[PDB]
């Protein structure tokens, strides 16, 4: 079971992109390539 | 500070309290924690708003 208190992170694959929206800072971001994407308290992944 | 009979007031925060013989403790009351997007609805019963 996932420890809900730990920062949620996703390892983005090579030649892929992830879209995240910060529902509190109101800032949109798309992360390309191999990178570790971590979500702030109110950020959410686009599914 | 002065209060009329039947007045309510709130005391808060880091303190010691012993109720004066003229005072009734009505309830224990506690803060509600809320992040920058979270909220509550409150009714001000004196005005109704």
């Amino acid at each position: 079971p996932r420890n809900k208190t730990r920062v949620v992170s996703y390892r983005v694959p090579h030649n892929a992109a992830v879209q995240v929206y910060d529902y509190r800072e109101k800032r949109a971001r798309v992360v390309f390539g191999p990178e570790l994407v971590s979500l702030g308290p109110e950020e959410q992944f686009t599914v | 500070v002065s209060h009329q009979a039947g007045d309510h007031w709130l005391i808060r925060g880091p303190l010691e309290y012993v109720p004066s013989a003229k005072v009734e403790v009505v309830e224990e009351r506690q803060a509600i924690p809320l992040d920058e997007n979270e909220g509550i609805y409150v009714q001000d019963v004196k005005t109704g708003k």
